[PDB]
Order: structure tokens, then C-alpha cells, then sequence
RNA sequence: GAUAGUGGCCUACCAUGGUUUCAACGGGUAACGGGGAAUAAGGGUUCGAUUCCGGAGAGGGAGCCUGAGAAACGGCUACCACAUCCAAGGAAGGCAGCAGGCGCGCAAAUUACCCAAUCCUAAUUCAGGGAGGUAGUGACAAUAAAUAACGAUACAGGGCCCAUUCGGGUCUUGUAAUUGGAAUGAGUACAAUGUAAAUACCUUAACGAGGAACAACUGGAGGGCAAGUCUGGUGCCAGCAGCCGCGGUAAUUCCAGCUCCAGUAGCGUAUAUUAAAGUUGUUGCAGUUAAAAAGCUCGUAGUUGAACUUUGGGUCUGGUUGUCCGG
């Protein structure tokens, strides 16, 4: 009989029911338990800034198997470490390690992208330049 | 590491001075006239991409 | 050609500043921005009063000429105009002139330093000369 | 600070991004109409959409309430003034089906066209788009202007914009001095 | 806070002053004076806005200082003065005078008046008591107070005050079949007669009111105000008779003989 | 007692009791509260740092004088913080006020000119006001569209006249990558303005369009999802890619080129959040197996409840509609 009560003095039980069952759809859980600010070192940060440590390359997953051009960064605003990427074939050596870098996220919401294991971030700004420039040779990289 | 190669082997072809595409209002007028005047000379279906090859 | 036939609209004749206020429409034909002084002189013919009895300001055209709009004040005589009518407009008319107001930073610095001194201190000036001489 | 100033958007992006029949329909509207872009279509569309919203919640209630008998009659008075509908249809219910094209009927692009002196409508686009006009002697500048259905008879050429009581101007005069005057 | 307010934005103004939502952002805080702020009219506003005689704040101060305006004979040099209700504002130059009479819809309107009626004022009774010496006295919410009132006048009636001295020439009591007038909120600004002296005590006396055309409604008491005998109210109310007409009759009237 | 005063506001002496599972204080708020903003069948979910309306705060915390009014802060006193000049004896200070700088950041501008507006201030029209006024820094969002258009020509399939073949085949794109005048603001500048000084427009004198030019752009071109097996190179590496899946010797996806394809000063990228979601469903979910029916009952709290009392007949009509040749 539609085991949700319907009698014309319901309002209270309706509210408590719906607001003890919001806790399924995660998006609500992340917003209100808020750990999207506590952990997830990019504190709701549509970007961040950090510095490079030393370039590494990790094996990829199933059938698509190759070296996938990986980077190791430590942020500055909190002091936390992640692993990022370089698109646009070359320009993996625009690194010049100990140069800073401006990171941004993928699109799969911290869940991994494509084939890569344990990586979350592109790079669109770095050391005052945007990779779209040099890889199309619009600007020219100043050195640090 | 061994990356950065494709642009090394790429042919370095250059641009072609082709007469400007009349960017702007002319562009819409041209797409209209080309697309929707000539129903003849069909290509099985109207294949928009007929090549010289 | 030029040959304008000026006109005014919304005429008010108010003695509470001993004047008349109106809005002036002016015909452009084939001549840009009919040049305030000419409007002043034509008004001098129109109201037949003293020439300097006109202060017209705020012109805008019609986006491709044609006519232009302004707001015009005819004082019944020079007097109340001289008295209450704010300075700037008369400055620009050339009747009265514009004082040198010391620039904003200038006046501020002056007044603050005057704050810092208590009483016109001729005594403190000569005393300081004497003492720093020591 | 100052009394706040206000927004108003005037185009919207349909949910379906890309489907042919539409695409071709609007391009065709350009073909018989001379559009700059598809922004003109989206703006005329959003305008249409709110008109229809108005008519819907007009007819949702009952009839003979003063609310309709005033606001509906005024809305249709506005429209019969601009020139989209026709007098034989002053019933507020043809309004539910204006069929976007109809608004476009009354733009000085094709208003000049079907008024002539346009010669292949885009030439009318040339005339109107830059200061070669005369409408109210308020020399219009945008052809998304919606003539008020009565000043349309004034539509002519101004004292600039030659062939109609002007002086050639800034190129033709150059060549007239270069050769014609000499 | 920590004391009163001196500065007034351009927004928190009441609607009825007919603002402009442009041209600056600091509107005249009317001077703390006789009437209530949130309804009072400022004279400067009366001039630049409606009259459009002074074109600028300095112009207002200018015209005031030279003393051609008078709040009921009194000078009142200041700008932010609270001009009030059915009062008298004389402009000796131009030989014209004004009465603060409402229009139909709810905001203050101009009205020239004959010099005759310009003599006096028609104010509301608020309170009557005996002060020190036991002397009898009356307080009107239209500012003034009068000592030794006419004896019969109880609360909530109308007194015609000369303002030439401070003396009563007549008064009107509060009864059914009395042309009565309102100053109340959502239906503020309507000529009327009491069809019923509804009481409902314990709080907020209410009155049921017919218009001239048998279109009744209800208003809270204090915002009502008696205005004259049937067929003859004492003031000379403007066109409109406070009736709150129908929108369509309005458009027909507005556009019937279209030359405007 | 104190307070302008009510009052456990405070004190003395008795009464010892109010509070709630229709949520008590607790803990957190990446929350000052709200009129509103986004969202677009209808319910709703999220944002509210602010153009308002109030409220609280001017290092953080106590106390006070003055004044109708302040626990004030461009008033002061005083602890621990920041701390600015010296002759080692206290010294002027508190920018979350304007304008800049400082460290920090995903990141916000000019040590601009001004009281003409706006109004507000205190002995008052004039005096005063980084309150704010006029400009620069101004792609946070917006609205309006400059990116060429028309002629005389020498052609094709089909528009059109017939058929070996005058073309009476008159329009089109392919394209001519033929050919000429026409017209401009983009930009430049005297003038009147125009804002007192100061935008800029608007008018505008004059200059200034015939192809490189005054040069459109970012993303794609396998499926959504709009158009490629057209050409070259690389060949399990490179690279792609929101998903799928393309990468192992003609890639229709890569790298280029050409040809195309969307909106047009705009577009993509990146994070949070709304419709699609009927995957939060109250109006609208599921529960035999798939994401669970507590093991069953009792059993307080809410939540809901059998039927049954003036029906019915008469009442003149008060007005209005299907309404009655149509004035
Ligand atoms: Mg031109």
C-alpha cells in the first residue's frame, strides 16, 4: 500500500524520511560531509599551483599499453603531492624540473581518466606560460 | 623520453595562399547558395566531400 | 544651408529665480553643432532682451544630425544670474571668471599643516630659529 | 552606491545541439531573408517563446475575467500594431501558433525587399546596415527594427545616401574631381 | 545605531515620493519634524520633482533663503522640512498657493486653490485632556496643539484651524452619512461616506465605506479622516474623487479623444 | 539596590523547581539574517561574501569620560600581541575608510582629477565631505553587429528549346584565380560641443577598400555529433580520446596538407550546481528472485478511523445566460 504514510497529518514523517534518505546520492554526501575540502588536496580548487620533483613514467593498463608521459608534482597551497600529465606530444621536456607549474583537473571528477593508473591532472598553465602557446609556438618559454 | 618524435619526422609542408574565405555574413550566404541550389550531380547520396582522387 | 528656425518647448516663466526655463530644439540642417554663441545671439533677437540674459547648456544631437536638444535659462536681468547661478556656467560663458582653487592635494596639505599649528606662531618661528641655532 | 542596473538575456541555446532539419530550416530562413548569423533566429525564437508562455497562462484560467479582457486585448493590440497577425484573426488564439518565420516577415531586410528598391535582398542589407536609409528620418542602423506599420510609407533615402537628394561622397567625388571635373 | 540616523539612501524612500531610479544615490532624508517620517513630504522634493521649478539642490536652497515660500504663513527656511497634509504653502511671488491634497492612486499631487480657502487648515483630532492647572487642550497629529478647545469635541473628529492665529472656526463630528476620507495603505486615497460605523473594539476600529458609485471596502480607523457633510466636503478635492477605477475605463478615457 | 524605567537585572530570606523523542543544550557551518538569484510543464534543489533592510565589528579581550545620545575607535585609558624615533630619559601609533604596497593566492585595478550632481553636515546659501562625484585599470556577465556587396561577360548537369549538333540550355554552383564603378566605418583630426576639468558618442572639414589586403577563431571531421577511406608521413611507438575505442605496415581517429563542419568576438578548457533523474520520486520508485521485508508478535509516541441528526415539498422572486428580426 505504498509503505510511505499518506495520512493528512504526515508532514513530519515525510521530512524526516526524505532527509534521512538523502544520504544515498553521493554528491549530497560529498557536499555536506564536506571532505571535498578536508581531504582531496585540491580544495575544491578548479586549479592549483605547485612545483615539479622528477619526471616518472608508469605502465598503462589493458589492451592500450604504452608509456603515457607522466609527471610528479607537489602543490604549494597546502603542501601535497600528486601525479599529472602532459598532452600534445612534445613539451614533456618543457618541464625543466624545479620550475613551478599550474595544474588543473580532468573531467572525470577525480576518478581516473582513460587508461592511466592513479592520475588526475592535466596542465594548461605553467611558469607563466600556457602549453597551447609553445606547442603551437605562439609564445616562447622563459626559463626559471 | 624517446617521445618528441612525430614532429621530427613530419613533413614541413607550408600554407597555401588561397583566396580568403569571405568570413562573416558572406560565409552564411555562401553556405546557403552552395548547399541548397544544385540538387543535380548526385553522388549516390549528396556526398559533401567529393575529392580529386 | 543653415537657416535654422529655433524653437523652445515646455515654457515655464518662474519668478522664484526671476527667470524663464525652457527646452531648446534646434535644427541641424547640413551644419554640425550650431555653436552655442549663435544660439545665444538668436535668442537675443528672440526675447529682445539683453544678450547676456541667456545661459543654454546640455546639447545632444540626433544620431545623424537633424536636430539637437538643450535646456535654456533666460534670467529677467543680469542680477539673480550673477547672484545664485553657480559659477562654472558663467565662467564658460566668459562673463565672470574662474578662481584658482588650489588643487585638491594642495588644499588638503595646507589645511592639515594649519591644523598642526596653534595660533599664528610668529613667536614659535623666531624661537625655533634661535634654538636650532643652538 | 548607485541604484542597481539590471540584466536581460535575449537568446537561448536549444537543448539539441545538432540536428539537420533545423539547421537547414534556419539556413533557408537566411536564404530567403538575409541573416547575419543564427543569433537573429535565437533571439526571435526566445521572444516567440515568452509570447507563447503569456498566451498559455492567459488561456489557462477561465474566460470573461478582466485579466484576460485587458492584458490579452492589449497584447494583441500591440501585435496587430507591429504587423505580424492580420485583422481578421483578432482572436488571441492564432497567437498560439505564430510559426517563427512570421516575425521575420517584418524586418527591413525583407521589408525593404518586398518594398523594393532592394534588388536582391542582400543589397538592401548593404543599404540599411550602414546609414544609407531613411525611415523616420531617424536613420535606422539595425535591420531587426520592426517598422511600426504606418511610418513604413515614409521609408525612403535621407539627405546623405545619394540618388535621392544628396552629394556623391568620398569616392565618387574623388573620381569626379580626378576626371569628370577635368 | 548608537544613536539616530542622518543619512538616507535613494532606495528606502517610500514609493509615493515618485523617485527616479537614476541620477545619483542620496535622497533627502526629510527633516525630523511634525509629521511621521515614512509618510512626510520634503519641500525640496516637492519642488525639483513635481513642480520642476528649482532644477538643482542649490536652486532649492536659493529660492528658500530669499523667503518667498511659507509653510502656513510661517517661513521655515530649511529644505528638508516636513510639509504635510492638506496644509497651506504660500508662494507670494507668482501670487500662487498650494494645498497638499491627494490624487486618486496614492501619491501627493499639486493643486492650486482659491485664496479664500487658502486661509485655513482642516486637521485631525487625536487627543484631548487636561494638563497642569487642569487646563483643557487638544492635540492633532497634524502637528499643532490648541489650548482651551471647544468643549464637546471628543476623540477622532475634525477641527478647522485658522492658522492665522491658532483659533477654531468650526468642527465636524464623526457619524454615518458624513463625507469621510482615508489615508490607509493598500486602498489609501479615496473619497467616501461612512455607510457603517463599525466598531470592533479591543483594537483597530474598522470602517466600511461606500464610494460615490456604491463600491464599498474596508479600512482601519486611524487612517480615516472626516472631510465634510454629504454633498459638501469642505476642501476642494481634485479630479478623481478617490474612486480607484477600472483599468479598461481608464484606457478608454485616456485614448478616447486622442490628441494627447 | 540600581535603572529614564519592568523585570532574578543584582542582593538578602523563603519557595526548590523549569526543560523535552510533536526534539534539550550539545558538535560543525567552506552560514551574519532576509526582500532575492539560478534554474523553465508541476512539485522542487542549491546559492545567498553585496548595489537594499537590518545586525554586528573596527588587533584581540576589560574599564571609562564626554556629550540628548558612544562601552565608542580618523575618543581615551590599561595586559598580551603589531609594534615607530632616538642623545637609551617614551615616542607618535592603529587603512576591515580612499589610492597603492606588503607576504598569499586559482586571482581583483590608479599612491587618477573633482565638489558642477547627489545630497549631507556645524554658529550657516558661500565653508566643509577618498560619503560620493568625472575619468583611466576594466573579455566577471550583457545588449546592439564591421568583417565587403551589384553590374558586361566567353561554358557544363539540369532549369529550358529539340534531339546527329544553331541553342530559340535565358539559373545555378563548379567556378573565371574574369572583370568597374558603388559604398563605408575601423583609424586619423582641426570645429561646436559635450562632462564645470576630463570620457566618448553624436554630428563631423578632410584623409582613408580593389585584393597580400584593414588577413577570423577555437574545436572537432568513425558513433552520439554535425562533414573523409582525399593526399603524404609514423607504424603496439608516438599520439589520440568526455565515452567508446583508435595505436601492431594503404590509421576514414595520430602528425600535417587540402577539402569540408558549427558560433560568430567569439569559443574551448578547467572545478561546483541546477533540467535531463521518475538514479530522491509528495504529487511519482522499488522491495518472489537483482540494490533489503526486522524473525515473529506485542507494545508507549505520533497517523488514521463505522454509520447515524433539516431531508424534502412549497416561497415570491432579487439579478444573469443557453436567451428573443437586430436598433
Ligand atoms: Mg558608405
Amino acid at each position: 500500500g505504498k509503505g510511505k504514510p499518506r495520512g493528512l497529518n504526515s508532514a513530519r514523517k515525510l521530512r524526516v524520511h526524505r532527509r534521512n534518505n538523502r544520504w544515498a546520492e553521493t554528491t549530497y554526501k560529498k557536499r555536506l560531509l564536506g571532505t571535498a575540502f578536508k581531504s582531496s588536496p585540491f580544495g575544491g580548487s578548479s586549479h592549483a599551483k605547485g612545483i615539479v620533483l622528477e619526471k616518472i613514467g608508469i605502465e598503462s593498463k589493458q589492451p592500450n599499453s604504452a608509456i603515457r608521459k607522466c609527471v610528479r608534482v607537489q602543490l604549494i597551497k597546502n603542501g601535497k603531492k600528486v601525479t599529472a600529465f602532459v598532452p600534445n606530444d612534445g613539451c614533456l621536456n618543457f618541464v625543466d624540473e624545479n620550475d613551478e607549474v599550474l595544474l588543473a583537473g580532468f573531467g572525470r571528477k577525480g576518478k581516473a581518466k582513460g587508461d592511466i593508473p592513479g592520475v588526475r591532472f592535466k596542465v594548461v598553465k605553467v611558469s607563466g606560460v600556457s602549453l597551447l602557446a609553445l606547442w603551437k609556438e605562439k609564445k616562447e618559454k622563459p626559463r626559471s | 623520453a624517446r617521445a618528441g618524435k612525430v614532429k621530427s619526422q613530419t613533413p614541413k609542408v607550408e600554407k597555401q595562399e588561397k583566396p580568403k574565405q569571405p568570413k562573416g555574413r558572406a560565409y552564411k550566404r555562401l553556405l546557403y547558395t552552395r548547399r541548397f541550389v544544385n540538387v543535380t550531380l548526385t553522388n549516390g547520396k549528396r556526398k559533401m566531400n567529393p575529392s580529386p582522387s | 544651408s543653415d537657416a535654422i528656425t529655433i524653437r523652445t518647448r515646455k515654457v515655464i516663466s518662474n519668478p522664484l529665480l526671476a527667470r524663464k526655463q525652457f527646452v531648446v530644439d534646434v535644427l541641424h540642417p547640413n551644419r554640425a553643432n550650431v555653436s552655442k554663441d549663435e544660439l545665444r545671439e538668436k535668442l537675443a533677437e528672440a526675447y529682445k532682451a539683453e544678450k547676456d540674459a541667456v545661459s543654454v547648456f546640455g546639447f545632444r544631437t540626433q544620431y545623424g544630425g537633424g536636430k539637437s536638444t538643450g535646456f535654456g535659462l533666460v534670467y529677467n536681468s543680469v542680477a539673480d544670474a550673477k547672484k545664485f547661478e553657480p559659477a562654472y556656467r558663467l565662467v564658460r560663458y566668459g562673463l565672470a571668471e574662474k578662481v584658482e582653487k588650489a588643487s585638491r592635494q594642495q588644499r588638503k596639505q595646507r589645511k592639515n599643516r594649519g591644523k598642526k599649528i596653534f595660533g599664528t606662531g610668529k613667536s614659535i618661528a623666531k624661537k625655533a630659529a634661535r634654538r636650532n641655532a643652538d | 552606491p548607485r541604484a542597481p542596473r539590471t540584466y536581460s538575456k535575449t537568446y537561448s541555446t536549444p537543448k539539441r545541439p545538432y540536428e539537420s532539419a533545423r539547421l537547414d530550416a534556419e539556413l533557408k530562413l537566411a536564404g530567403e531573408y538575409g541573416l547575419k548569423n543564427k543569433r537573429e533566429i535565437y533571439r526571435i525564437s526566445f521572444q516567440l517563446s515568452k509570447i507563447r508562455r503569456a498566451a498559455r497562462d492567459l488561456l489557462t484560467r477561465d474566460e470573461k475575467d478582466p485579466k484576460r479582457l485587458f492584458e490579452g486585448n492589449a497584447l494583441i493590440r500591440r501585435l496587430v500594431r507591429i504587423g505580424v497577425l492580420s485583422e481578421d484573426k483578432k482572436k488571441l488564439d492564432y497567437v498560439l501558433a505564430l510559426k517563427v518565420e512570421d516575425f521575420l516577415e517584418r524586418r527591413l531586410q525583407t521589408q525593404v525587399y518586398k518594398l523594393g528598391l532592394a534588388k536582391s535582398v542582400h543589397h538592401a542589407r548593404v543599404l540599411i546596415s550602414q546609414r544609407h536609409i531613411a525611415v523616420g528620418k531617424q536613420i535606422v542602423n539595425i535591420p531587426s527594427f520592426m517598422v511600426r506599420l504606418e511610418s513604413e510609407k515614409h521609408i525612403d533615402f535621407a539627405r546623405t545616401s545619394p540618388f535621392g537628394g544628396a552629394r556623391p561622397g568620398r569616392v565618387a567625388r574623388k573620381r569626379a574631381a580626378a576626371a569628370g571635373g577635368e | 545605531a548608537r544613536g539616530p540616523k542622518k543619512h538616507l539612501k535613494r532606495l528606502a524612500a517610500p514609493h509615493h515620493w515618485m523617485l527616479d531610479k537614476l541620477s545619483g544615490c542620496y535622497a533627502p532624508r526629510p527633516s525630523a519634524g511634525p509629521h511621521k517620517l515614512r509618510e512626510s513630504l520634503p519641500l525640496i522634493v516637492f519642488l525639483r520633482n513635481r513642480l520642476k521649478y528649482a532644477l538643482n539642490g542649490r536652486e532649492v536652497k536659493a529660492i528658500l533663503m530669499q523667503r518667498h515660500v511659507k509653510v502656513d504663513g510661517k517661513v521655515r527656511t530649511d529644505t528638508t522640512f516636513p510639509a504635510g497634509f492638506m496644509d497651506v504653502i504660500t508662494l507670494e511671488a507668482t501670487n500662487e498657493n498650494f494645498r497638499l491634497v491627494y490624487d486618486v492612486k496614492g501619491r501627493f499631487a499639486v493643486h492650486r486653490i482659491t485664496d479664500e480657502e487658502a486661509s485655513y487648515k482642516l486637521a485631525k483630532v487625536k487627543k484631548v485632556q487636561l494638563g497642569k492647572k487642569g487646563i483643557p487642550y487638544v492635540v492633532t497629529h497634524d502637528g499643532r496643539t490648541i489650548r482651551y478647545p471647544d468643549p464637546n469635541i471628543k476623540v477622532n473628529d475634525t477641527v478647522k484651524v485658522d492658522l492665522a492665529t491658532g483659533t477654531i472656526t468650526d468642527f465636524i463630528k464623526f457619524d454615518t452619512g458624513k463625507l469621510v476620507y482615508v489615508t490607509g495603505g493598500r486602498n489609501l486615497g479615496r473619497v467616501g461616506t461612512i455607510v457603517h460605523r463599525e466598531r470592533h473594539e479591543g483594537g483597530f476600529d474598522l470602517v466600511h465605506i461606500k464610494d460615490s458609485l456604491e463600491n464599498t471596502f474596508v479600512t482601519r480607523l486611524n487612517n480615516v479622516f472626516v472631510i465634510g457633510e454629504p454633498g459638501r466636503p469642505w476642501i476642494s478635492l481634485p479630479k478623481g474623487k478617490g474612486i480607484k477605477l477600472t483599468i479598461s475605463e481608464e484606457r478608454d478615457r485616456r485614448r478616447a479623444q486622442h490628441g494627447l
